[PDB]
Order: structure tokens, then sequence, then C-alpha cells
């Protein structure tokens, strides 16, 4: 029962070769990028900043 | 027929089809054999199917052929059957039967011989054709639905005495009287051998009461003209009932004492009908043992049947040896203490009676001595001296029937009754005319306290597996009375609600196209101090038990997850289901019939166990 | 020899990956975000309640219109609600009672679902005859269908309990690509805005970034001490959050190929059932198995609020494409819309 | 004194032709008034035949050598079977030309693959006589006409010795249904078999072999219990057609147990005959066989002279 274990262990190492062969980014820049996304779209997000009840479909109106 | 046999709605089919399939009852041989199945099956073939029709008709015409009496009739008939069903189709090559079967019939008809089983090979091959697709198409049809309705009624038979009108009092017995009654359901007349349970233990006779029930059960199946057969057995708390065939003509000892002795030609009649009665019990490996004039009863017309089966005995497994029965008619081996015997003993008993019918006393008691050791000694020792008046035909018969040796006894040598029937005595008789009761009887009869003893639960346990119904009987009784007329009635009431529910809003398509396993009406509760009983239509799905009322889809259900246990609990002495739900909460169900209750018990248990097994290996659905 | 040299190569190549990641780890997100102003307290209110399901709700999914939504439930039904009006646009009964997932198409025409039937049943709302007719039986999976998401009207990705995912062509009813790799039942998945990548969460306590195009696993993230029950993409498509039976959520960045943040507390002991981001990504909404549904500051990792509107486990939840509302399905038979 | 005789057999086997011969020899011979009666039916046979042949060329995909005759083929195709008044010019030359086309001849030589008729070559080779204004059909023409019998008919002929009440019937499977109702007091059975059937399939069922149908039908009639008393007379008809067919179509092919030399009428005759004789359940019974041609009065005279004598030798004594 070597042919299964070996065929499996090769996929693993061919996979690990896949995963290790990427150009990673410094975590600090990863964060800065995400932080700066929210900073841009914080206005366009009604869950974050409460919108006018008039603009809210789940309050102002029963006709839609 | 005053009491209306109520017929369950066709929604019952979902439960029944599962109830019957679980027992492998939904096969052609199982259903076609039952009378009400045949009747529904044959209606389907004739009315609906195209190529089924001529096969049933063949089967029909053959069945009529079988019951033809004279050969001159059967000779005429065998041709028309052949010419119409065999030759006409065979010429055109649309005859779907074997060359063997065809050749078998030609082989006979060419030789001009017409056995009543001539077409028997064709009968078998008509099944093969009806057993395949044709049977499946029937199962798919409304006629199988109707069979389920009728079968539900059968399987939910519970008999109190309110089901019987009691017309007269026709007997007294060892442990209770015997009435003559009418079952209100169908109007069929029966005799109710009713027994007091207290008197039983007072005379320590629980054995011969229960033996009678087992013996009557073995005998009652297979339609028999010459035995007082059972249709139903039941009990009330103190009374024990058998519903037997109605013998309003009294017994043969009374009619002997009244009439005096009988002629040789008159006795021949009785003997022949008693012989076919004994033949029936012997073909089911039962011995009667109590064969004597008092145990022969006459019907209205003067025909006969064998009665008190209490002292009877099953010898298929092991043979008895004790001396049971009236010791004026018992055989040598029965008397011989610890000597084994079987059917042979009945033929010795017959001879003693047939002699007593001609002489007025048993062939052993001299001067009616009433002495056990005298009579029984003469049985073992002395041979009968048959009066010179006894013809040689009868001489031959009673010398054969009354051998002490069983190796020389007539009826015991190998072929049973057929030996006795061959005897030169019965040489005049067409033995099937005997069976068909076509011979005219010699005698038409005319029209005319220690109860303080205690009754234990131990005694009541004895009669727990007592109550019984015999399908053949009940179905026939129904077939010959209400069947067609109830069908006619139900056909309307269902068609009436088909038009009604069409025009209100299209119903009964909720269970369709989903994985619903079984659906039907039941009744639900919760606990005693708040809720009450409500009738709803349930749907069992693999993971939930939905239920609704009319005019809606289900608005409440019960998950298989939350069902802990299904248990049979009785509520006011009535079998019910107890569903214990996760949150210490209870929930009880109740069904119309026994078949339903049983199937809802099985299917819920199966369903919730299978759900909980399955859910518990799925991470989303499982608790933690 | 051949298998032991390959086993020791695996465990060196493995440590090459840990060092490539530790190299990026110069600062944490908790450090970086100290300065930004806190999100405050997200006092959320139950705007709607969606009464209809007869038993546990296992899944739900918004339409792209931010108004319609499907929901699959233990009652064997797949209901489409008009969140604005509470009225049911469709109440579809299923062939299998064992449904576990559902997925509104972005097209709005189709909805999909599946479960222990091991099939992804696709339904058509806009039929020839206007009925609710079944378009396809996508069979092929050898384990329970755990989740699935439409790419378009004719393509759909599905995860299963056979430890694989699969892309289907609805026309051919055939698995275009098969995404094998996981060593546990795949509980969840999530399409990136660019339909060319998707992540998946499994019981092997790991998530994996897949290439839809090609069919390979690009990266594998670990760190959870238990099953990953739910996973979804951050708005931009460079990160994703995971909910786990280890009572924590976590954020993962793809380009930094490691964990950025943990969302958990000593008080929270039961698992996460579901997750979703608000339109901007500042809020991470986690569903729980204590009938609660906590709102996290995705950057600060502080618990901003709680949605406590259900009597049983909060099984599933979502956010609208216009970010206007949060839906939350539950085991108590109700969905609830929030603002 | 009358005697009931059943002419039984597979379709088109010459049962109705056998009757027409009895009328020529014994009964009221064919008057010139009666001979006119068939004129219309003659024309219809020529159309029905030709049409059946035209269709068969399109089925078998056989090319017309002269493409001119495609115009005549459409002309004939639309002609109604029953609406034939007379055989007039627009169709006469067209049908003769069609017949003379070597593509039609290839189709005719493949007559085994589709149902044609047995007198087509007889009539089509003689279209000149048929198209004449005062064309009076001969006694042969009358024997050659195809008039599908349906249902039992009684034709009682009487020689100066005895009355023979002969029963003509239909041969096709549907017609065999009606047979039962005159199986009563049958003196003798005249079973007809077409010898040229060997390489043909049934019209009632294009799957099955005609010779083999007769083979079964004979066995059915023989084994019938109430014919145990009756006499059996086998008539292997169409001897003259077997004499043509066996030159190109081998009997060895359709009945593998045949040892004899192919292209021999006499060797085939005897084998075919034995097949039917071996279907007798008991050789205690004797089957009286004759090779015959129902369109040949000179053959039927000689045969029926011997057959009559056999019937009376057996049934008087
Ligand atoms: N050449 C030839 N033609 C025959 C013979 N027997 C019958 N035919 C023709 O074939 C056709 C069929 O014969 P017919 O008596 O009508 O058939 P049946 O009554 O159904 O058995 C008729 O047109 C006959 O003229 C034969 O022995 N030789
Ligand atoms: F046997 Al026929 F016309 F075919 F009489
Ligand atoms: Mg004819």
């Amino acid at each position: 029962n070597n042919t299964a274990s070996i065929a499996q262990a090769r996929k693993l190492v061919e996979q690990l070769k896949m995963e290790a062969n990427i150009d990673r980014i410094k975590v600090s820049k990863a964060a800065a990028d995400l932080m700066a996304y929210c900073e841009a779209h914080a206005k366009e997000d009604p869950l974050l900043t409460p919108v006018p009840a008039s603009e809210n479909p789940f309050r102002e109106k029963k006709f839609f | 027929a005053s009491k209306k046999i109520l017929l369950p709605e066709p929604s019952i089919r979902s439960v029944m089809q599962k109830y019957l399939e679980d027992r492998g009852e939904v096969t052609f041989e199982k259903i076609f054999s039952q009378k009400l199945g045949y009747l529904l099956f044959r209606d389907f073939c004739l009315k609906h199917l195209e190529e089924a029709k001529p096969l049933v008709e063949f089967y029909e015409e053959i069945k009529k052929y079988e019951k033809l009496e004279t050969e001159e009739e059967r000779l005429v008939c065998s041709r028309e059957i052949f010419d119409t069903y065999i030759m006409k189709e065979l010429l055109a090559c649309s005859h779907p039967f074997s060359k063997s079967a065809i050749e078998h019939v030609q082989g006979h008809l060419v030789k001009k011989q017409v056995p009543p089983d001539l077409f028997q090979p064709y009968i078998e091959e008509i099944c093969q054709n009806l057993r395949g697709d044709v049977f499946q198409k029937f199962i798919e049809s409304d006629k199988f639905t109707r069979f389920c309705q009728w079968k539900n009624v059968e399987l939910n038979i519970h008999l109190t005495m309110n089901d019987f009108s009691v017309h007269r009092i026709i007997g007294r017995g060892g442990f209770g009287e015997v009435y003559g009654c009418r079952k209100a359901d169908t109007g069929k007349m029966y005799a109710m051998k009713c027994l007091d349970k207290k008197r039983i233990k007072m005379k320590q006779g629980e054995t011969l009461a229960l033996n009678e029930r087992i013996m009557l059960s073995l005998v009652s199946t297979g339609d028999c003209p010459f035995i007082v057969c059972m249709s139903y057995a039941f009990h009330t708390p103190d009374k024990l009932s058998f519903i037997l065939d109605l013998m309003n003509g009294g017994d043969l000892h009374y009619h002997l004492s009244q009439h005096g002795v009988f002629s040789e030609a008159d006795m021949r009649f009785y003997a022949a009908e008693i012989i076919l009665g004994l033949e029936h019990m012997h073909n089911r490996f039962v011995v009667y043992r109590d064969l004597k004039p008092a145990n022969i009863l006459l019907d209205e017309h003067g025909h006969v049947r064998i009665s008190d089966l209490g002292l009877a005995c099953d010898f298929s497994k092991k043979k008895p040896h004790a001396s049971v029965g009236t010791h004026g008619y018992m055989a040598p081996e029965v008397l011989q203490k610890g000597v084994a015997y079987d059917s042979s003993a009945d033929w010795f008993s017959l001879g003693c009676m047939l002699f007593k019918l001609l002489r007025g006393h048993s062939p052993f008691r001299q001067h009616k001595t009433k002495d056990k050791h005298e009579i029984d000694r003469m049985t073992l020792t002395m041979a009968v001296e048959l009066p010179d008046s006894f013809s040689p035909e009868l001489r031959s018969l009673l010398e054969g029937l009354l051998q002490r040796d069983v190796n020389r006894r007539l009826g015991c040598l190998g072929r049973g009754a057929q030996e006795v029937k061959e005897s030169p005595f019965f040489r005049s008789l067409d033995w099937q005319m005997v069976f068909l009761q076509k011979y005219p009887p010699p005698l038409i009869p005319p029209r005319g306290d220690t109860k303080g003893i205690k009754l234990l639960d131990s005694d009541q346990e004895l009669y727990r597996n007592f109550p019984l119904t015999i399908s053949e009987r009940w179905q026939q009784e129904v077939a010959e009375t209400v069947f067609d007329t109830i069908n006619a009635e139900t056909d309307r009431l269902e068609a009436r609600k088909k038009t009604k529910n069409k025009q209100l809003g299209h119903e009964e398509d909720y269970a369709l196209g989903k994985d619903c396993i079984m659906h039907g009406y039941m009744s639900k509760m919760g606990n005693p101090f708040l809720t009450q009983w409500q009738r709803r239509y349930f749907y069992l799905f693999p993971n939930r038990l939905e239920w609704r009322g009319e005019g809606e889809a289900p608005q409440s259900l019960l998950t298989m997850e939350e069902i802990q246990s299904v248990e049979e609990t009785q509520i006011k002495e009535r079998k019910c289901l107890l569903l214990k739900i996760r949150g210490g909460k209870q929930f009880v169900l109740q069904c119309d019939s026994d078949p339903e209750l049983v199937q809802w018990k099985k299917e819920l248990r199966d369903a919730y166990r299978e759900a909980q097994q399955l859910v518990q290996r799925v991470p989303k659905m499982k608790n933690k | 020899s051949e298998l032991d040299q390959l086993r020791q190569e695996a465990e060196q190549l493995k440590n090459q990956i840990r060092d490539a990641r530790k190299a990026c780890a110069d600062a944490t997100l908790s450090q970086i975000t100290n300065n930004i102003d806190p999100v405050g307290r997200i006092q959320m209110r139950t705007r709607r309640t969606l009464r209809g399901h007869l038993a546990k709700i296992y899944a739900m999914h918004w339409g792209t219109d931010s108004r319609l939504l499907v929901s699959a439930s233990q009652d064997g039904k797949l209901i489409i609600w008009d969140s604005y009006t509470t009225n049911k646009v469709h109440a579809i009964p299923l062939r299998s009672s064992w449904v576990m997932t559902c997925a509104y198409a972005p097209s709005g025409n189709y909805v999909a679902c599946g479960g222990l039937d091991n099939i992804c049943s696709i339904y058509n709302l806009k039929t020839r005859e206007g009925n609710v007719r079944v378009s396809r039986e996508l069979a092929g999976h050898t384990g329970y269908l755990s989740c699935c998401r439409f790419l378009d009207d004719n393509q759909i990705v599905t995860s299963s309990g056979d430890t694989t995912c699969a892309l289907w062509d609805i026309e051919t009813g055939q698995q275009t690509t098969t995404f094998t790799g996981h060593t546990g039942d795949v509980m969840s998945l999530s399409l990136a805005p660019d339909t060319r990548l998707f992540v998946s969460g499994a019981c092997d306590a790991s998530a994996k970034l897949w290439d839809v195009r090609e069919g390979m696993c690009r990266q594998t993230f670990t760190g959870h001490e238990s099953d990953i029950n739910a996973i979804c993409f951050f708005p931009n498509g460079n990160a994703f959050a995971t909910g786990s039976d280890d009572a924590t959520c976590r954020l993962f960045d793809l380009r930094a190929d490691q964990e950025l943040m943990t969302y958990s507390h000593d008080n929270i002991i039961c698992g996460i059932t579901s997750v979703s981001f608000s339109k901007s990504g500042r809020l991470l909404l986690a569903g729980y198995d204590d009938f609660n549904c906590n709102v996290w500051d995705a950057l600060k990792a502080d618990r901003a609020g709680v949605l406590a509107g259900h009597d049983n486990r909060v099984s599933c939840l979502g956010v609208t494409d216009d970010g206007m509302a949060v839906a939350t399905g539950s085991w108590d038979s109700f969905l609830k819309i929030w603002n | 004194r009358e005697l009931k005789l059943l002419l039984l057999g597979t379709g088109e086997s010459g049962k109705s032709t056998f009757i027409k011969q009895m009328r020529i020899i014994h009964g009221s011979g064919y008057s010139d008034e009666d001979k006119r009666g068939f004129t219309k039916l003659v024309y219809q046979n020529i159309f029905t035949a030709m049409q059946a042949m035209i269709r068969a060329m399109d089925t078998l995909k056989i090319p017309y050598k002269y493409e001119h005759n495609k115009a005549h083929a459409q002309l004939v195709r639309e002609v109604d079977v029953e609406k034939v008044s007379a055989f007039e010019n627009p169709y006469v030359d067209a049908i003769k030309s069609l017949w003379n086309d070597p593509g039609i001849q290839e189709c005719y030589d493949r007559r085994r693959e589709y149902q044609l008729s047995d007198s087509t070559k007889y009539y089509l080779n003689d279209l000149d006589r048929v198209a004449d204004p005062s064309y009076l059909p001969t006694q042969q023409d009358v024997l050659r006409v195809r008039v599908p019998t349906t249902g039992i008919i009684e034709y009682p002929f009487d020689l100066q010795s005895v009355i023979f009440r002969m029963v003509d019937v239909g041969g096709q499977r549907s017609e065999r249904r009606k047979w039962i109702h005159c199986f009563e007091n049958v003196t003798s059975i005249m079973f007809l078999v077409a010898l040229s059937e060997y390489d043909q399939v049934l019209v009632e069922s294009d799957n099955e072999n005609r010779m083999e149908e007769s083979k079964a039908l004979f066995r059915t009639i023989i084994t019938y219990p109430w014919f145990q008393n009756s006499s059996v007379i086998l008539f292997l008809n169409k001897k003259d057609l077997l004499e043509e067919k066996i030159m190109y179509s081998h009997l060895v092919d359709y009945f593998p147990e045949y040892d004899g030399p192919q292209r021999d009428a006499q060797a085939a005759r005897e084998f075919i005959l034995k097949m039917f004789v071996d279907l007798n359940p008991d050789s205690d019974k004797i089957i009286y066989s004759h090779f015959t041609c129902a369109t040949d009065t000179e053959n039927i005279r000689f045969v029926f002279a011997a057959v009559k004598d056999t019937i009376l030798q057996l049934n008087l004594k």
C-alpha cells in the first residue's frame, strides 16, 4: 500500500510548492489597505452610520 | 342488515398499503386467493383493462365448468370453452398459452373424457398472465384502494354482543347455553355458543375450552358443509363466545330417540355426510374422538354437521394416548392407557354410531349397563355379531370399521376416507352429490347456581389470545350480503366529495411530489389538565410530523429530533401512542383502527430513530 | 525511502511557508488600529419579523436587489420573502425534506438549494407558465450539500460533505471543475467580487482560496482549533472572515497569506454559525449558538453591539448589497430584518 | 345426400380459386354475362398491383432506368382503387411503359420483400387484350382475379353421385375467428398451402414467414379433437409458382433442414410435403396429399376426380 500513500504525498508536496510560491505582502500594508478601504466607504455604509429614516425602507414607508 | 358497515375513506390506502406490504400481503397469490380481492380484481380486469378481460372470462368459464355436475353437461361445456377461448384465439395466433396446456386438453377431449379439473393447467397459466403487469396495474388502480378499505374493516373487527340480535335460545351445555342469532352488520344467521368463564374453573375445564378454540380454528378454514364451523371467537369480561354455523334442527340422538332406529338407506345418508366431515378433519390432521349421535346436529332441511369439537385433537406433530371421549364409542387404542393413536380412532367411533343408528344402542353396552369396565372390556375382547338382517354391504362395512387391529381397520390402511367411500355399501352414491348436499335427507325436523365463586386476573390472562376472526368466513359473509351494495353506496359518497372538493378548491395533492412516507387521520392530545382530543390529518416526513385541518395546509408540526420515545399506552382502556418530547413535555396520539395504530407506531419509531441517527452525524443540524 | 524523503520534504516546505509569513508579520492590525476612532455602540433594532417557516431555519440568502431573499428550513420548504412587505413572493415545497442550504441567483430568476439529498436542486421562478418549476438536479456530490452560490444564471459553485467543492454548468448538469483538497466536510464557501476566486471553510479547521478558472487551491489558512462553520469575503476581495466552533472569528488577508485578527471573548463559549460584513467592511456580524448575534468592529476587534432577537440559535445571516439591512434566520422559525 | 367440406388455409392460398374451379367443372360454368362481372376487378388488380410496385421502388430505393416513367408513376399513384370505371388511354400506355421499365422489373423480381399479387405478371404481360374496348375476360382471367374473401360462404356443388357442400372462408388471422361457427359435422377438410410461400412474410404480420404460419395452422386444425373423425386432404397449391421461384430463391435458406438440391421443384415439393405430414400427431391417421395448381382446370379435374373417390370410398363405407 505504497502507491496510494506516495500518490497522495506527492499531491501534498506539489500543493505546498504551489502555496509557498507566492509574493506575500508585509502585514502592515495588508492592514493599511483594508483600513483605507473602510475610510473610503464609511459614508456609503448605512449600518455603520445611521441614515435618515426617510431614506430607510424599513421605517418611513408602507408603500414601496 | 340493520347496522351499517361503515367504510374507511380512501385516504386509508396510504397506511394500509404500508401495513400490508410490510407483511407481504400485497402479492397476487395472497390477494387473488381472498374472495373480496378476487371480486375487486375481476371488476378491474373486466371494466377497465383490455387484455385482462378475456383472461378473467376464461378463468370464470372454467370455474363454472368445475362445478358442473353431470358429464353430459361437462361434455357440452368443454367444447364451447375450447372452441371460444382456445381454438378461436389459437387459429389467429393470439392465444398466449403453452403447447403443453393445449395438448393436455386435446389429449383429454379427443379421448372424450371430461374431468372437472380438465382445464386445471390452463387455470395456472391464466395467473402467469394476470400475475405480472396486470396485477401491478390493479395495485395502481382505485379497486386496490377499495380492497384496502375493506381489508381495514376486517383487521379492525372487535366484537361485543351489541353486534348480534339474539332471536332464540337453541341449547344448553356443560359450561353455558347456545343461542341462535343474527349479526346486525350483514344479517347473517349464526349460532352463538356462549360459555361462562366462572363455571369453567369451577369444573377445572379450561383445557377443553381452549382446545375447542384451537381445534375450531384449524377446522373452520376451507368451506366445509359437514362441520359446525367457527366464524368469530370473542369474549366479554365473564362470557366466552364462539359464533358457529346455525344448526336449528336439533341433534341426532334426540331425533333417534324420537324416530326410533333408522333404515339402512336412511342411515347411508347420514354416514356419507359424516364421512366427508371426518375426511375434512383428517386432511387437517385433527381427530374428533367424541363421535356419537348427540354430537351430530341437523340443520333446517335435515342435513348434518359434526359438533362439539372440545374433545378433538391435533396429531400433526405428536399423537395422543389417553382415553378421551364417550366410552361407548371409543376405539381399542384410545382405551389402552399410554398406547398411541390417530385418525384411525374416528373410524372405529363411526362404526359404533352407524350400528347404534340401526340398533338403538351402542354395539358394546348390553342391556344398557352403563358400566365403564364392562363396555370397554367388550371393546378390546369381543367382535360384533351383526344381525342376519344387516345386508352383506353393511356386513362388509361394519366388519371393516370395527376391527380391533388398526392394520385391518377400514379407512386406516393408507387412503383414509376414500377407502370407506369405496365400500360396497356406499356404491350407489355419487360422492360429490353428497358433498353438494344434493341428496335429500331422510328426516326434516319440525319447528317444535353457584355464581358466588371468584374470578381472578390469572383466569382472565388465559383468554387473552382467545378472540379471533376467520378471514374466509367474514369475507364470504360480506360477499354474499352487503359487499355489492356497500360498494355501490361508497362509490357515490366518494364521487360526491370528488365533485365537491373540485369546485371548492383542488384538494389532496399535498403529499404528492415530496418525500412523505405515510399520511392519515389521527387524534392528538397533550396532558389531562388543559388540552383535549382533536382529529387532524397527519403527514409523516423523514424529519417531521406535520398535521392540518380541512381548509388549510399544516400550521403545526413535530420534528423527529424532538421525539424521544413512542410507546403504546392505553387511555381509558384504549390503545394509544405516547410521544415524549425533549422538554419534559408529553403528546399522545389515537387512531381509528388497529392497523393504523400499529403502522403509525412502527413508522414513527422507524422515522425518529432514523432521523436522530442521521442528524447526529451532520454538524449543522446537530446540537452541542 | 521514497515516502519518507517526501514526508520530510513536506515538513521543510511547510516551515518555508511559516517563515515567509513571519517575515511579513512586522505589526498586528490591533496595533495599527489603536489610533482610529472606535465604532461606538451599534444599537440595532428589529425592523421586521418573517413568520412562515414551520420549524428550524438552516440557511438564507439575499437577492442582489436588496429586497428579496430565499430561506431554507427544516419544514422542508424554501420560502422567498419580500423583506419590505413581509409578503411571500414564493413558498416552494421541496422533493427532499433534508434541505440545509439555499442561494438566490444574482440574476434574480433562479434560486438553488440542497442538502442530505446530495443534490443541488436548481429552481426557476420565471417559468414559461409562471409556476415554480425545477430546472435541474445537479447530482455528482457523494456527501451532503452544505452550501452553494450562483456565479450567474447558468453557473453555480457548491460545497459538500464529501470534502470537495465543485463548479457546475447548469445546462450540462455536469461538474465543470472539481476543487479537491480539504480533509473534512466543507461547511461553507464564499465567492469573491471577482468571480475568479472563492474561499471555503471546512471541519479540518481550515479555509482555502480556490481558483475558479483553473481549479487549484492557491492558499490554505489555519489557526482555528475547531470546525469552520462559516466564511465570507471582505468587500474589496483581499480578505475574508471565518466563524468557528472554537468560539472565535478570524480575519485572513490573502496577499499577506496569514491571520490578521481574532474576534473572541472569555464570555463567548459557543460556536459561530454564520458571518457577514457591512458594505464598508468596518463591521463583522457573527451569528451564534446562544441565540445571540454579536456585532464586531472588524478593525478594532471590539464587540460593538448585539442582535438578541431570537429564542433559539441564530443559524444564518446576511447583509444587503446596498448595506441597508441585516437579515438573521434562526432555529426558532423566524427570520428578522435589522437596522 | 349432402357432405360438408371445409376449404381451409392461410391467406391467398387459393381457396376461392379452388371453388371457381369446382364451378367450372361441376356447377354452372362461367357464362359470358358472368365473365363481364370480373372486367372491373381485372382493371383494379392491374392498378393495385402497379401502385404496390411503384411504392416498392421507393422503399427498396431502386432507380428507374428511364426517368420519363417517373411522370407516369405519379399519374398512376393518385388513381383510386375503387373508382376504376374502365381501362382507358391515359393510363394504358403509362402502365405498359412502367411495366416495360427495367427498374420496375428489378422491383418485380424482388416481389418477396413486399406484398404484390399472384396474377400481376399474367395481366401486365397481356395489357393489349385488357385495353381493347370489347375486352371479354377469359375463363383463365376469371381464375386469376384477386378477390379477398372475408367471412364464411357456402358453395354446394353436386356431382351425379353426391352433394358436396363446400365452405370457402377467409385466410387472414382476423378471418380465422369466424371459422369456429361451422366446425360442426365436417366430412373432410381440404387444407390448401401455397408452395411459393416459403420465401414470403405475412400481410397480417410482416415479421413472420407465410409457409411457417400454414405449418402452425395445419397443426392447429389437425389436432382439433372433433376432426379426429374427419378426413384430411392436403393441397399443396401453386406448384407452377414454386417452379419459377425455386430457380432464384433457395428453400435451403428459409428451412435449414432441407438436404436436397436447390433449384428443384420436385425435391422441394417432397420436403415441404413431409413437413406438413410430420405434423400429424398420430401416423395412425392418414393425410391425403396432392400437388396442385388452382388456375389450371386440367390439373384440378384430375386431382379432384381422385379426391372425390377418396372421400366417398372412406365416407360411404
Ligand atoms: N399461378 C397461380 N395462381 C394462383 C394459384 N392459386 C391461386 N392463385 C391466384 O392467387 C390469388 C389468390 O387466390 P385466392 O383463391 O383468391 O386466395 P384465397 O381464397 O384467399 O385462398 C388469386 O388471384 C388466384 O388467381 C395457383 O396455383 N397458381
Ligand atoms: F384466404 Al383469402 F382472400 F386471403 F380467402
Ligand atoms: Mg378467398
